């Protein structure tokens, strides 16, 4: 299967043996920068464009069920 | 007092021959391998009547294809056949350099050595061989 490495044999070139997938220890690492939190408390300015960010990720996720329900995207 | 134990002139017959250039040209680039089985008389000659091959090596002419445990097995067959033979030697291919023994080969040669003395290591080279005894 797709992105699963392998051994080919050296001498004559097929695909001998199969060896674990690759994944990457540096993207974990990278993850979960949500502790501390931001919130909007040591973060701010510019009061008209956090609305907006809030109306277009932060809801939608929380109220998510709805849109389903409506059919509109 | 001293003995013999010198390697003779090996009288190579044609359909030993065919066998050999046969199993290394498939055999190639991977490193090959196969016994050599003949009769020896006199002190003078060495005649190799047959040759098969005995499980073909991967990486190397490693130390772990040398089996008595095959080497035995087809042995016993032959007896039976009412043709029997012993081995009078084993024959390998490289591809690497003509004529020309592998740095593993050398330790698979000397268990052979061991059981006859007469034991002899043939290198066969498809690759640079276009008169087949070149």
């Amino acid at each position: 299967k797709p992105g699963d490495l392998v051994g080919v044999n050296k001498d004559s070139y097929l695909i001998l043996e199969t060896l674990p997938t690759e994944y990457d220890s540096r993207v974990k690492a990278m993850e979960v920068d949500e502790r501390p939190t931001e919130q909007y408390s040591d973060i701010g300015g510019l009061d008209k464009q956090i609305q907006e960010l809030v109306e277009a990720i932060v809801l939608p996720m929380n109220h998510k069920e709805k849109f389903e329900n409506l059919g509109i995207q | 007092a001293p003995a013999v134990d010198t390697a003779e002139q090996v009288y190579i017959s044609s359909l030993a021959l065919l066998k050999m250039l046969k199993h290394g040209r498939a055999g190639v680039p991977m490193e090959v391998m196969g016994l050599m089985l003949g009769e020896f008389v006199d002190d003078y000659t060495v005649r190799v009547i047959d040759v098969f091959a005995m499980p073909q090596s991967g990486t190397g002419v490693s130390v772990e294809a040398v089996d008595p445990v095959f080497q035995a097995k087809m042995l016993d067959m032959l007896k039976q056949t009412g043709r029997p033979e012993m081995v009078v030697g084993w024959y390998h291919s490289h591809p690497g350099f003509g004529c020309w023994l592998s740095g593993v080969d050398i330790n698979t040669q000397q268990s052979f050595e061991a059981l006859s003395e007469r034991a002899v290591a043939v290198v066969v080279d498809p690759i640079q061989s276009v008169k087949g005894k070149v």
